[PDB]
């Protein structure tokens, strides 16, 4: 009859397609590009006046539908899979540029976790989003999320970045056009992300406490291989510093906070009889999990924590499995939306439309009355 | 008779080149017909240091790719590497250009400046082309781009008319 | 003698260039500083700037003669100024070699690219023509297959030189 459209939004990239489509029709990452601009600006930001934001939406939102879907959505639904706890603000604005420029149909702003665990195909399951800003857990049991049950470290793409830029600054090998260190004060984020995606090697978990050990008070340093670059000045980036860039991620000490601690405080608040479904079924998903060797150190991670005495005492032996999704890491919660979408017309009815929007003020975030 | 050739410009093989009506060749041009024909339409602006050379000799047994060719009030921009491109008439060429193999170029195309058109590349009617790698930036409005052809037209007339032996 | 030197090109300084090789209209040869080097079956398009860089200090010499390899496509408007190249190698239109270089064989420059200063190219791969020193997209200019297209190459540049060649 009719398939919906589909958005993930966020800081970094933006999943979206067709309803009922196994995987996304295409991913066009956040930015926009602009004439007579010298940087391409990020679309999805916090803080920041309303009439700007509504035209950054309204332009973005322009530069997709025609690339991406080939339609007008004014024929049909639209599920915009906001991350839970994404600002009211943006939210409202969303809501305006959805029904006010465009006028569409229908609109969700629906959970992300929730969606994510809807492709598992299991009704209770801990969930963790390691997305660009944030790395947010959120526990779902029975269809439910349990909600003051949860975790959220600044500690996701955007710290991993912000570490890249400060360790290459400190030992810096640029070729001429050798030596030459700390020429350039900073580096540009497309070209930081592609260093991420194929340099990057995540350690083991006795590699990391190695590690851990050197820093204060050395083994393993290789593999170390050059970075291309543009203007004829190609850096020699080295195997050691990757290492430690990704270690910070997992590092304990002096906060008593890292992703792998997150899970285990979100399983802390839960219930006793929540507790054990939740630690059976804990589910990855995000941006930072598509990085290659992670799920092996994270599990580990977590297995070591249960081992401390601090955290034997409440949760003991726990049979931690994680259950996979179909789709690729960062492309589930998408896939869940896409399924919710696409199969039921019934359950577009709950979601708010043109109709209720205009006579009442707005879509219903989870608050008082 | 109409068309403007320049003195510091070069026409090699002229039996093979052909000038419309209203032409204007800039100082430095070089509209290398040796090999293949090259055709240049009505009220067409070849801008300084173009360098117009033909796509192939022809003589391939299967496959031969297509000389040259330029339809009318064709705006070709200064230090624009034109070569085995069909240009249609009315196409913006940018400044600094560089045209490939077999490139179809539509009807009201606006081709930007430092621009790298590749083999093959069928660029569509009434569109912006942009990148690094050849790519639709956005449509094109039909009476703006008329206008600026209309008056790059005139401006060119009147240096065609004096200065130049 | 046996190269297609034409009228409108210029040459200065040393220049001993190879069989077949081709010098096309308005192409600058300024081999003052160094004796240039051309490989054989080398075709040198129009607009074509081949410098040199001065050379022979006692202390970190910066230079030497630009030893061009066999079979090497050079095309228009391609700036080639002190860059040592391997045999096989298709510089793009608009391109520019850096003041010291290592090209190595079966190479595929970019259109629009700027080949750098002090920077040797592996064997066999294509650089993309925008941003520099890409490492992207070096298997289908493999060794082996690279150098069977790089013969055809010069099979059609050969061949194209001698219809021109014949036309006069
Ligand atoms: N294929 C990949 N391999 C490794 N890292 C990736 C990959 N794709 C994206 N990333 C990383 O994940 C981050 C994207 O996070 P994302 O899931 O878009 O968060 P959000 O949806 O909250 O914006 C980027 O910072 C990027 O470096």
């Amino acid at each position: 009859e009719k398939t919906a459209v589909v958005i993930d939004l966020g800081e970094a990239f933006t999943k979206c397609g067709f309803a009922g489509e196994t995987g996304p029709r295409c991913i066009i990452p956040s930015v926009i590009k602009k004439a007579g601009m010298p940087k391409p600006i990020k679309v999805v930001q916090y803080n920041i006046n309303t009439e700007e934001l509504y035209s950054y939406l309204k332009e973005f939102i322009h530069i997709l539908y025609f690339r991406h879907l080939l339609v007008n959505p004014r024929d049909r639904r639209v599920v915009v899979i906001e991350s839970v706890l994404c600002p009211s603000h943006f939210r409202e604005t969303l809501t305006r540029v959805l029904f006010k420029y465009f006028e569409v149909p229908s609109v969700l702003l629906a959970p992300s976790h929730l969606m994510a665990l809807l492709t598992l195909g299991i009704n209770s399951a801990m969930v963790l989003d390691c997305g660009y800003r944030e790395s947010l857990v959120l526990p779902i049991y029975e269809g439910i999320p349990v909600l003051n049950c949860w975790g959220a470290l600044p500690l996701g793409g955007k710290a991993l970045h912000k570490e890249l830029e400060t360790q290459l600054l400190e030992q810096c090998t640029v070729d001429t056009g050798q030596s030459l260190p700390s020429v350039m004060g900073s580096i540009p984020e497309g070209v930081l992300e592609d260093i991420k995606v194929r340099t990057c090697f995540v350690s083991d978990l006795t590699r990391g406490l190695k590690i851990q050990a050197a820093k204060f008070n050395r083994p393993s340093p290789p593999p170390n291989v050059d970075y291309p670059l543009d203007g004829e000045k190609i850096l020699h980036v080295l195997g050691s510093i990757r290492d430690s860039v990704v270690e910070i991620l997992f590092e304990q000490d002096n906060e008593e906070k890292s992703v792998a601690t997150l899970i285990l405080d979100s399983l802390m608040q839960c219930p006793i009889d929540t507790r054990k479904q939740l630690a059976e079924n804990l589910v990855i998903i995000g941006g930072t999990s598509m990085l290659p060797g992670f799920l092996h150190r994270l599990l580990a991670e977590i297995r070591y924590l249960v081992e401390k005495p601090k955290y034997k005492k409440t949760l003991g032996t726990k049979t931690f499995r994680i259950h996979t999704p179909p789709a690729k890491a960062n492309c589930v919660a998408w896939l869940g939306g896409a399924i919710f979408g696409a199969l039921q017309d019934i359950l577009g009815s709950r979601s708010v439309s043109k109709e209720y929007y205009n006579q009442t003020g707005r879509i219903p975030d989870w608050c008082s009355l | 008779s109409g068309n403007k050739v320049s003195r510091q410009s070069v026409l090699c093989g002229s039996q093979n080149i052909v000038l419309n009506g209203k032409t204007i060749i800039m100082n430095d041009c070089i509209i290398r017909g040796d090999l293949a024909n090259v055709r240049v339409g009505r009220h067409c602006v070849v801008k300084s240091r173009s360098v117009i050379r033909p796509p192939f000799k022809k003589f391939s047994k299967g496959v031969a790719f297509f000389p040259l060719h330029i339809g009318d009030h064709v705006f070709i921009e200064e230090d624009c590497v034109v070569n085995a491109a069909q240009i249609g008439s009315y196409v913006h060429v940018g400044k600094n250009c560089v045209i490939g193999r077999r490139c179809v170029l539509k009807d009201c195309c606006k081709i930007l400046d430092n621009t790298v058109l590749p083999p093959e590349t069928v660029v569509p009617p009434f569109t912006v082309f942009s990148g690094c790698p050849g790519l639709f930036s956005g449509e094109l409005p039909e009476c703006t781009q008329e206008l600026m052809i209309d008056v790059t037209k005139s401006y060119y007339q009147k240096f065609l008319p004096l200065t130049q032996v | 003698p046996g190269a297609v030197v034409c009228v409108e090109s210029e040459i200065r300084g040393d220049v001993t260039i190879g069989p077949r090789t081709v010098i096309h209209p308005k192409a600058r040869i300024i081999a003052e500083a160094g004796p240039i080097v051309i490989g054989e079956g080398n075709l040198i398009e129009e607009q074509a700037l081949i410098i040199n860089a001065y050379p022979d200090n006692i202390t970190p010499d910066t230079e030497k003669p630009m030893i061009i390899g066999t079979n090497n496509v050079f095309e228009v408007g391609c700036y080639s100024q002190a860059m040592k190249m391997g045999d096989n190698n298709v510089i793009e239109s608009k391109a520019y070699v850096g003041r010291n270089v290592i090209l190595t064989s079966g190479c595929i420059i970019g259109a629009c690219c700027n080949l750098n200063t002090f920077e040797v190219i592996p064997e066999n791969t294509v650089i993309y023509g925008a941003d520099c020193l890409r490492r992207v997209q070096t298997e289908r200019p493999q060794p082996t297959l690279q150098l069977d297209f790089l013969m055809k190459i010069l099979p059609n540049y050969h061949h194209l030189k001698k219809t021109m060649k014949g036309s006069s």
